[PDB]
């Protein structure tokens, strides 16, 4: 919905290069090598990952682990509140 | 089944899934080639050979699941279970090059098309190509076949590409 | 000793001049008739054809030059000065353009490319993948927003809220023209 | 005021030629020439210059209103509220809407529309309009198939010009 | 064997390579001008010149093998001893300027073609046409081909040049 | 001299060619306008006008030396002293033109079409400069509405090639 | 000799850098709209064929443009004139085919190191305030976008000499060489 | 198929500063404007082969070119030579394709430190004029540039020994070596 | 989120910059030069020998091998007790 | 060969500072100064040796000479051993 696709811009918004990298990184068996090549914006791979539908608002766990391996506690937090 | 749902489908898929798509679906219209998405489906649906387990399996193999969902209100357990249960619509080699294509980038068509500039054309590879381009060129010229692969096996094991010779392996044995 | 004037005018106009000339007249030129335009002689022509702008009457090609911040063709060929035009359109009498057109135009003006791509990011709900294309003008996405009637004159509503969630300065264009209007 | 008609018609345009054809269709073999229209309304009496002057204020060509015609889109505009029962507001309507469909529209449009038409092959909006006039389905009362397949590919702000054209008689 | 065969070959090749095809059998058609491959093909079938093994030896300089594996059922070792045998239908000027015009990418026929001004009168230009219209002035002949081999050479192209002449030394 | 001759050079021509052909012997079709190159060819030979030399003039006007040599067996010197010794049948007004056209862009005709409209009441610059002949405006005595129109172009180059034509004459 | 095969050797050894200096420097003998589509030395060396600026019988353009973007080594290579013979042919008035306010600007562009054109970029919204603030923008182009806006001109110089006198010195004394021809 | 294996292997082993050097080897045989696209080292063996001087029978280039910027370990890998097999090769004149000029200057690249660097910046300022005066560019650069102004010629040499004299010795050396060769 | 993958960022985030030149140095032979030289963290390193299957999940000698001369005993242990 | 680069990563780790210099100093004549700036560990020296073939995997003897200036006999047997 619109709020989660806000939501998802926002916490796509504040991700260092380094972190976009280490996120690109992350997530290399699901997406296929040439996909990778031309993400540019975390934002991107978020609209990426939601094609093949493992992301969405009703299984988010998936965000989650992911946040909780990038060492931001602030953005995990702020995703379990949204949905509060 | 109407003319709605493939508009639907073809203002829903970018150019970079349309040649997939094409590719992918060379074998079953092998009469002619349809330039664009819209075309080849009017064909497809005209002959008959096109219908919903047709779709659905379609754009599983593209990996788009949420489509089917959003337009033909279907899972991936659904079209899993009908791959099973009817035959193949498009052959495996074709599926198996498109694997092998989706994991290959820029920087390395770049080495393949160098490495097999012997067997084609010059300025035919000067344009940007796709590694789907190169196996369509190279099947052209009767190089490739589906029962026929060692040379590209060849000349991905020259790149340092493991992993893909290992898919390559794995397919020749199951068949 | 007209049409050489505008010949010449028309020699001094790129690609993206062009196009925002075409956007700026899309009220007084349909859509169809748009499509073979490709140099601004034919804008030109086709213009003179709606008795719009003749050798008598050339006051829509002055503000459509001013509206673009193109004075140099102005000042140098159609002799006249940005303070005398300022004036004439600050009267409410004499604006052919219509408001709307201008503040869409000044906000494509203020994005970037980055900005740019973080508006094509946020709207795969209205707009379909097939029409974003990943290389459309701003322009483009504006007109395509019009075309499905969400972000009209008196719904201002999702653009407002993807400048908040873009950039603040574009707030302030935005409320500063709601606050004219 | 007799020979002006060759004049007029030798300064229109192609797609101009056939908008002009569609506008007069409501009024047998379709002539190609004026010169049967010239004809017709000669002996009914209607051909008059206010009648020229509403037609070219339609297909807005003000440029040969004031060359030919000496008068301008004010003198036609007050002429029109006279009598303006020359052309359907249905035919206005259909001429307004199809200015304002691009090459991929009406491809679009066409395809869509394939559907439970025969296969007729290369022609505009106006030329389809007259396809679903032999078939009998665009009736100036009722256009729901017309809106149901403009609903399809995504343009609302024309189904709005229909929903209020439909309301204000 | 058939009238139909034709059919498929026509649908098979694309423009890119029809016109490739429309070049090669320029020279043998030397009074008619098609503007298609469909006539032209009717043509030499009419004419009896187009046969079974003429289609295979055409198809194969086109380098499209697998209308051939497919339509004629013809392999290219078979194909090869025909052409080594039966003598071939297009000379071997048509095929070498095919050759020549394959590698030349877009950037450079534009160089040449600003050079050759001089003796003639991004659009895409490719160079069957350009070598057609030399042809046109009399400039380019199976006999004279120094003006195209110091042209090649003053664009720094020097492996069309040895080309060129080994083409020159087989006569 | 023989109809399958002609026949054969009506033949192998182009749609240009045609066309070029056709404007070239605009001067000689004064009386008879030929709406097609083989009616004009069978009016040259029923008059006695088409000649071997003038076919050879025709095609060298044309520049398709290869159907001069695959068929008159002639070359390019030999037909230019022809031209130099035989009288020419087609004025070099008509060459001049036709060189003009050659060299014109097609977004350079279509900006010379809009400046020159309001004169006059897609189009190819032959096409232009024979409805100019109709409206007499352009003749071969008076052209500069047509260099004069060539400057305001920025074309510079080809009022060189005017004046040297109008300083050759005179 | 062959001058096509000249003309297409001295084109080979321009890159991107010295094509879009020369395109600046000669933008008053082409429009935009003809300069748009210009991407290698052979269009822009055609379209100066067009005008009669460039001929085999006239090169005085051809040797003052390679003389302005100081490549030395062309003027003596292929067209076989030393920079002495150029200097006294520029020294003689009337044969200076290029204003001298495009070699002026041409000059400062060339004496901007990268941070002084990160700074001057900066500098530059006092006035102008700010169209796009992508860093992409090479001296060249926001020079022609600045006189677009008749914001810097012939007589019109203050802008300029106001922010660059808040970076640098030298662009001062050159902009004022530049004011004693008046 | 053994050839392109080869051509291909030896170009993976080369990082961007070989590309650099490789590149500056060879500018009489690669005209300025095809240099500047090239990114790796297959954009420059398709050039060369396109010269018709790198061929599967003809290896002497490639040998040359990978002596000269010193890596023996692909020498002795794939094309199966030792230091003293091309050497002696080298040594006989009438087979050397690089011009003595160009291995001189890359060798007197190779022998200059960072602020030996600077300095000979400095000294040689008078006649660039600060037009250069960034310091993240190499000497090789400088090199060209001062041969773009007809500064450093093959027959002019007077200001590269009036820099290393002022610079340093081994330098002077070195052109002192190089004069004495011709 | 597999544990292999999830382990081996584990691993690389936890390098410092000489570490990564000296593993640069020694993975030289199977490496090429041009690949190595572009390489800025550990993560990169280990995606591209992911490539030439000599580091996998099934087997990871070449890792725990690659630990050993670091002398890192802490990243040994968590590679042993990943297994388990 | 990954033998020998082990054993040269680990006499190289055990260099010094002052080590380091001297060896710099040393080995002055072969490559030029540019070559030997910004070296800053033996082991980039040692890869830059690596190129010029004159320490290669069959024959070592030239590093055996060179560490022998260092009066290091401990890696002169620590390399004896290793070529054993």
């Amino acid at each position: 919905m619109d709020p989660f696709l806000v939501l998802l811009h926002s916490v796509s918004s504040s991700l260092s290069s380094s972190e976009l990298t280490e996120l690109k990184f992350l997530c290399l068996g699901r997406v296929g090598k040439r996909k990778l090549e031309r993400v540019q914006s975390g934002l991107d791979l978020f609209s990426m990952l939601l094609e093949q539908n493992d992301l969405e608002p009703g299984h988010t766990e998936l965000l989650r682990e992911l946040l909780a391996s990038l060492r931001r506690h602030d953005l995990l937090r702020r995703v379990d509140d949204f949905e509060a | 089944m109407s003319a709605e749902v493939i508009h639907q489908v073809e203002e829903a898929l970018d150019t970079d899934e349309k040649e997939m798509l094409l590719f992918l679906c060379r074998d079953v219209a092998i009469d002619v080639v349809p330039p664009n998405v819209r075309d080849l489906l009017d064909i497809l649906r005209e002959r008959g050979k096109l219908s919903v387990g047709d779709l659905a399996e379609l754009l599983y193999r593209v990996r788009r699941f949420d489509l089917l969902k959003r337009i033909l209100k279907m899972d991936r357990k659904a079209v899993e279970t009908h791959l099973l249960r009817n035959p193949h619509l498009v052959s495996d080699y074709r599926v198996l090059m498109a694997e092998i294509g989706e994991d290959l980038d820029k920087s390395d068509v770049s080495s393949l098309i160098f490495l097999m500039k012997d067997y084609m054309g010059r300025g035919k590879i000067s344009k940007e190509k796709s590694f789907l381009d190169l196996v369509v060129e190279l099947e052209k010229l009767n190089l490739v076949a589906p029962d026929q692969l060692d040379l590209l096996e060849k000349c991905l094991k020259n790149i340092h590409r493991i992993d893909l010779k290992t898919k390559i392996q794995k397919y020749k044995q199951s068949v | 000793d007209f049409s050489r004037n505008l010949y010449d005018i028309g020699e001094q106009l790129d690609s993206e001049d062009l196009a925002s000339l075409k956007f700026l007249s899309l009220d007084y030129i349909p859509q169809r008739k748009q499509e073979p335009i490709k140099d601004a002689l034919m804008l030109f022509q086709r213009l003179q054809e709606k008795r719009m702008l003749e050798e008598s009457n050339l006051s829509f090609l002055k503000e459509l030059l001013f509206r673009i911040n193109r004075l140099d063709l102005l000042i140098t060929y159609l002799n006249t000065r940005k303070e005398e035009m300022e004036r004439e359109l600050q009267t409410p009498g004499r604006a052919q353009i219509s408001a709307y057109r201008v503040m869409l135009y000044q906000i494509s003006e203020e994005v970037s490319r980055s900005e740019l791509r973080s508006f094509k990011g946020g709207l795969q709900e209205e707009i379909s993948k097939c029409k974003l294309d990943d290389d459309m003008n701003l322009l483009d996405i504006f007109i395509e927003m019009e075309k499905r009637v969400i972000l009209g004159e008196g719904k201002l509503d999702i653009l407002k809220r993807v400048c908040a969630q873009i950039n603040k300065s574009l707030l302030k264009i935005i409320n500063d023209y709601e606050e004219f209007s």
